[PDB]
């Protein structure tokens, strides 16, 4: 537990950049605020688009150098990422891209430096079946190019994780009254978006 | 009738250890550089249109 | 799960959950019979059909 | 066949596991040692004899 903790506060930096969503409810944060899928460089998957994902990415870099930025960076969904590595010649049938291997860890492709995960698609958190941002009409992000130097962050201050052993912390009823604990950690981000032109999105919808 | 391990119920062995799923960590921390920031709203200065 | 927090607004909770799961226990054996005549057939022509 | 162990590998990372293994039918462990390259006929994994 005291493990898990960590991990959910960095999957949090993709939520909030990325969709703009609250991660534990899934549902989009309140005031509209800039999110990296406002931008309107969008490349849509057709049917016949779809199961080539290298022609998607540099669909997706063309549209953000004819914003006049130059893109060093890319971010999959882990499915895309596995139907990347995976992709392959059209009659030889070949692996178009071997070191690649099953695309779970792929640290750079075409020019770019690489990042894959399962929050690049609003994780299982903007599928939420009550109140996910995504549970009904759900905006396929495959994947997100740009020039992630546009997006600028940090940490302001950080709370490490401590025991908490009275009150009521989050509303189900006091600790000593019912013999609980809990434990918290807390971080607070700065964010900012320089473009949204510096961001191109693969998706499907 | 001959004795069996039946009528003892005998309590199952814990196996130290958790098994878990992995999680999907930040692309944001990977791609983008954390900025050392002071508390509070930050302002970035850009170029709106060249001379 | 994280929370994203005003500054003050009410935090919530979110937790681990755990399940067991459990094994079973199976025995398995092999038994072969034969003759003392095979054995006496065996060892004096050297056939090795025993250590087989 | 390594299209097949390929789709496998698929299902088994979008339930969020990696898998480290792959045990084969002796028959399909041949059928796959003896794939052939579909334009120029070569064998695509010679390196793997009659794949037993």
């Amino acid at each position: 537990m005291a493990d898990l903790s960590g991990v959910a506060l960095g999957r949090a930096l993709d939520l909030i950049g990325i969709h703009g969503i609250n991660p534990l409810t899934g549902a989009a944060l309140a005031g509209t605020p800039p999110k990296i899928i406002d931008t309107t460089n969008v490349v849509e998957l057709t049917t016949e688009t779809l199961g080539l994902p290298d022609q998607a990415i540099e669909a997706a870099v063309g549209l953000v150098l004819d914003d006049s930025i130059s893109p060093n960076g890319l971010a999959l969904d882990n499915s895309f990422a596995f139907k990347l590595a995976t992709q392959r010649h059209p009659t030889t049938g070949q692996k178009l891209y071997p070191e690649l291997g099953f695309g779970t860890d792929i640290s750079g492709f075409m020019s770019l430096g690489a990042a894959v995960s399962d929050t690049v698609r609003g994780g299982p958190e903007a599928v939420t079946p009550s109140t996910g941002a995504y549970r009904t009409t759900n905006p396929n992000i495959k994947a997100v190019v740009g020039d992630f130097s546009a997006f600028r962050w940090g940490v302001q201050a950080n709370i490490p994780l401590t025991l908490i052993e009275y009150g009521d912390p989050d509303g189900s009823g006091d600790l000593q009254r019912k013999n609980e604990l809990a434990i918290r950690a807390e971080v607070v981000y700065g964010v900012g978006i320089l473009s949204t032109d510096a961001f191109a999105v693969v998706r499907d919808a | 009738a001959v004795l069996k391990t039946s009528s003892f119920q005998l309590p199952r062995h814990l196996v130290p250890g958790v098994w878990q799923k992995a999680q999907g960590q930040s692309v944001l921390a990977r791609l983008s550089n954390a900025e050392p920031q002071e508390f509070g709203e930050q302002q970035y200065m850009t170029l709106t249109a060249p001379p | 799960r994280g929370e994203v927090v005003g500054e003050s607004a009410e935090k919530s909770e979110s937790t681990a959950t755990f399940a067991p799961v459990t094994s079973l226990v199976r025995k398995v054996q092999v038994t072969q019979r034969f003759s003392q005549e095979v054995k006496w057939a065996d060892e004096s022509r050297q056939l090795g059909v025993l250590q087989t």
